[PDB]
């Protein structure tokens, strides 16, 4: 699953 | 609010001991009770704030996403009612957050660092609202986004380095918006490039400290581009 | 109860979806509705009954071990504050709880296997309520779960095998009660070497499946009995 | 930490 900011 | 009667610095002391005790939900009461005390957020601050809303609103975008897969398979009313429930719920948060930054964070952030920081977190709550969007506003939802996330990217251009933290994670997210919300794959995997790379080329001006915020959050963007390529 | 309109059959498959969502406090509003329709409950029910509240509670029990411990290094009103927030609402999870299985579980429950298990959850959340009492009702409070431990104790000696999976969990809750409630390291301990090696001896009796639902348990026994000897 | 029967 691809990331976004908040799950660093 | 049921939190207008405790003081602010004991509405942020109380957030960081709900941090602590993993209870996000309370943290984002906390930080709630303190934003609609009118004055203006630090950076510790609003960082607390970020943190538990993102765990709220991340629960239930973790719980929508099994519910809609249940469905999808099964396509009795429960499975719809039940993801409706949950969808209703995470909408109701969304609102919450963009009520905060309309009323009102974003007016009042006469800094660079503050203002990215709230068009970002505006981005980010119109982009889970579009997450689970269907009807006549889910392309209004869509632009609402974009714009947000567009005025923080000109912004940050302007007044930040291209290492900054605040702009790398808006430019991660921005991407993500691109590449699932948009169906814009290739500005998606454009933006994370370009992101990338203008900041590879900037590290050499960093403490270590600051290196390791900053190469932390352009492995995010390089593990993105790796799935999308 | 907000429950009340909803049919028992779709509250069970909620409470499922819930399980499958991670969504534990809908799980457990869900199942209290069940309850509360007034029928006696499944196997499978019960099950989903005792894992939604396992995790609400458990939930607050982490965060209140965590704010505890910052109260107690400390020793302004903040951090006492909300350790009694946190402690005023997971006792009213285990009121509520406790208030299910006497109105009307436990006297409905005209089975050792269903008998049984919720004399051991009436244990399991007075064991919780005495972990954060300290005033006058304490005491009362430890006698009552060991009230009620000890009768699921003797029922399961008579009606159920060794080896059967509710009766060692109800071996172990107890050996914890006595071990870290009772201040009763030795019959903590003797109560879970007991249990285990009279479980051990009567595994020859069980199927491969069995056998594994069986010596999953007695694998908590034994690694209790390390950790304490 | 010790083990009770709901985190087996
Ligand atoms: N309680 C919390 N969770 C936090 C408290 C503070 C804090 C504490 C004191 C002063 C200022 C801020 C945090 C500050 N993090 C940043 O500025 C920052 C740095 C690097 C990256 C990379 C991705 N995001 C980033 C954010 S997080
Ligand atoms: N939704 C859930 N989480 C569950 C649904 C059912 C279920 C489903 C269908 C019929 C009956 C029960 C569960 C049943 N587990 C037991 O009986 C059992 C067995 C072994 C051990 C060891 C420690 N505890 C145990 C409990 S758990
Ligand atoms: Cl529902
Ligand atoms: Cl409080
Ligand atoms: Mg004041
Ligand atoms: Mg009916």
């Amino acid at each position: 699953r691809r990331f976004s900011a908040g799950m660093r | 609010g049921a939190m207008g009667s405790m003081e602010r610095a004991s509405l942020i002391q109380k957030a960081k001991l709900a941090e602590q005790a993993e209870r996000y939900e309370d943290m984002a009461a906390f930080m709630k009770g303190a934003v609609e005390k009118g004055e203006e957020l630090s950076c510790e601050e609003r960082n607390l704030l970020s943190v538990a809303y993102k765990n709220v609103v991340g629960g239930q975008r973790a719980a929508w996403r099994v519910l809609s897969s249940i469905e999808q398979k099964s396509n009795g009313p429960e499975v719809r009612e039940y993801r409706e429930k949950v969808e209703t719920e995470l909408q109701g948060v969304c609102d919450t957050v963009l009520g905060l930054l309309d009323s009102h964070l974003i007016k009042e952030a006469g800094d660079a660092e503050s203002r990215v920081f709230y068009l970002k977190m505006k981005g980010d709550y119109y982009r889970y609202l579009a997450e689970v969007a269907t009807g006549d506003d889910k392309k209004r939802i869509i632009d609402s986004a974009r714009s947000a996330y567009q005025e923080a990217m000109d912004i940050s251009k302007k007044e930040m380095p291209p290492t900054n933290p605040i702009r790398l994670g808006l430019a991660l997210n921005f991407s993500v918006f691109h590449y699932e919300i948009a169906n814009s794959p290739e500005e998606a995997i454009s933006l994370a490039k370009t992101t990338f790379d203008e900041a590879m080329a900037d590290l050499h001006t960093l403490s270590e400290d600051s290196y390791k915020d900053s190469t932390l959050i352009m492995q995010l963007l390089r593990d993105n581009l790796t799935l999308w390529t």
